[PDB]
């Protein structure tokens, strides 16, 4: 529905991982974790940014209602990002997949001969898996992402290609980062991330000629309270996250 | 394993095949609770040797996103491993009303098929899909009256570097000039030359251009809109497959005439020859056939019984 994938404070805290001993800090490092060996695989197999997003949130929402202590999240990864790529037009075939996921989560392990047994498996569990997350997803595989109302909200700022670039690169780390995509609806996680880019890039834009704010013309339920309150969130996992802020921090 | 969002289809008491003629493996049902009437869709997973199949993936996403009275309507996703799409149910479908010699149609009604029919492919163009499979066999009607466009298979979004879209879509019956030229970039006026096809078959009770091979189907086709002339069809040359295969050279249009035996109505021929146009550029659209004089006289269109 419009409300079945976004939760409360108290409801992420009663996670199923919670309710199987997973303290709520581990239950982050493993999301975050998911998120990272997304990444990586993704850019391996030369899938697209978008694609690996929705796979992040495929990830997301599925430990909303599963737990990693049933569910690795070096298991679902995978799988999720099979989905997503056939989701979002960028097929990659599932032998593809496996060998990837493989190097990925044993650098140093050979991949068994395409023939064995113990192969045969791991390509029947991916799919196995697969289904298992439609089913859990009951099949809602279409994601909005911040990113599409970027464009919208750098483009009012009148913002140079850098504040944009920013910009999006918040809406990325926040996928990666936080539980936004589980709690707040993209249009207002893209001002979240306009917002701290500005901040960051200590750009400031001046109020409009008819007294409305910045990002009234993005989405009405937000205030700065909610921009401020969120944006501190999203910046200090930032800087608990090595070499992340370099990328986007001034040099010169 | 949890799954609060994807309910055991044995919630559904299964009755008869509706059918695996219609190239689909369908399913009629009950709702054990409730009486409800549905139709079950099974995926398919024969020769899919890629995981759940991309393709149901597509039709999935394009029908949950289509939501319109005149469209079929995707109520839920049930599992059992085996995965059901389950819809709203449609008693009757177009063909097999067609083929009904007891059945029998009035202009008015016939005006309020085509009507709904017209109708419900301007919201799925607007929604930028292709419908790619218009066949009377894939036009429903529902007990109350209401026709719905189904099997969305084939179906597929379009947008706007020319576009390579897939060119082996359309049953061949039913199949626009522009595909057996065999152009890959093509977009709504392809449905709406089957729209055409259907419409006369709703005088003639019989699809009108049987063809056996594609060759014989762009035979069939200029022996009634006339041969395919760049007069006719500006720029028809560009297309490999032009000169390359047959085609004939003296046809000279035989829409009207070939059917005012059968329609009767003037203004119903008229229609029918704006939807039979060769060139798509310059054959009808939805919105301006929904606006024929057709469908703005007497009798007006009017409710099915
Ligand atoms: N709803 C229905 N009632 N009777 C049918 N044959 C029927 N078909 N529905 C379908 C069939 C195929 C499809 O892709 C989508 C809906």
């Amino acid at each position: 529905n419009n409300k079945r994938w976004y939760f409360t404070r108290e409801q992420l805290e009663n996670s199923p991982s919670r309710r199987f001993g997973v303290d709520p800090d581990k239950e982050l490092s493993y999301r975050q974790q998911a998120a990272n060996l997304l990444q990586d695989m993704g850019q391996r197999l030369n899938v697209s940014q978008l694609t690996i997003n929705t796979a992040i949130v495929y990830m997301h929402r599925f430990y909303m209602i599963q737990s990693f202590t049933r569910f690795p999240g070096n298991s679902v990864a995978p799988a999720a990002l099979f989905l997503a790529a056939k989701v979002e037009g960028q097929p990659k075939k599932l032998e593809h997949v496996i060998k990837v996921a493989h190097t990925c989560l044993h650098p140093q392990e050979s991949l068994p001969d395409t023939r064995s047994e113990a192969y045969l498996q791991q390509v029947q569990d991916l799919v196995i898996l697969e289904s298992i997350i439609l089913q859990t997803l009951g099949f809602e595989l279409t994601i909005d992402h911040p990113h599409t109302h970027v464009v919208k909200c750098t483009q009012l700022v009148r913002a140079s290609k850098d504040l944009a670039q920013t910009s999006y690169f918040m809406a990325t780390n926040s996928l990666h980062l936080t539980t936004f995509s589980l709690q707040y609806t993209p249009p207002v996680v893209a001002c979240v991330c306009i917002h701290l880019a500005c901040k960051w890039s200590n750009w400031e834009i001046p109020v409009s000629t008819d007294g409305k704010h910045w990002w009234e013309y993005v989405d009405a339920t937000v205030t700065l309270e909610l921009l401020d309150e969120l944006t501190h969130e999203l910046l200090q996992i930032l800087e608990k996250t090595p070499n992340r802020l370099k990328r986007i921090w001034n040099w010169r | 394993v949890e799954c609060p969002f994807c309910d055991e289809v044995s919630k559904y008491e299964k009755l008869a095949k509706i059918g695996q003629g219609t190239f689909g493996e369908v399913f009629k049902a009950r709702h054990r609770k409730t009486g409800q009437k549905v139709a079950l869709k099974k995926v398919l997973m024969e020769n899919e040797k890629e995981g759940f199949p991309i393709t149901a993936l597509r039709e999935i996403k394009i029908l949950q996103l289509l939501k319109h009275e005149n469209v079929v309507n995707l109520i839920e996703i049930c599992r059992t491993g085996s995965i059901y799409l389950v819809f709203d149910f449609c008693e009757h479908d177009l063909a097999g009303l067609l083929s009904n010699v007891l059945v029998k149609f009035t202009l008015s009604e016939i005006k309020r098929v085509m009507q709904m029919l017209l109708n419900g492919l301007y919201y799925i163009h607007r929604n930028k899909i292709l419908h790619r499979d218009m066949k009377a066999a894939n036009v429903l009607i529902t007990r109350d009256g209401v026709l719905k466009l189904a099997d969305f298979g084939l179906a597929r979004a379009f947008s706007l570097q020319p576009n390579r879209y897939t060119n082996r879509v359309v049953t061949l019956w039913y199949r626009p000039p522009e595909l057996l030229l065999g152009e890959r970039d093509y977009g709504p006026p392809i449905d709406l030359w089957g729209a055409g096809c259907i419409m006369a078959e709703m005088w003639t009770r019989s699809p009108i251009m049987q063809g056996n091979t594609e060759q014989h189907q762009l035979a069939l086709i200029s022996q009634l809109c006339g041969s395919i002339t760049p007069e006719v069809w500006p720029n028809v040359d560009n297309y490999e497959l032009y000169e390359k295969l047959e085609l004939v050279k003296g046809q000279k249009r035989k829409v009207k005439d070939r059917l005012k035996a059968y329609v009767r109505d003037p203004y119903a021929l008229d229609l029918i020859d704006k939807l039979l146009v060769l060139d798509p550029a310059q054959r009808i659209d939805s919105d301006d056939a929904l606006n024929h004089d057709f469908f703005w006289s007497d009798p007006m269109p009017s409710d099915l019984k």
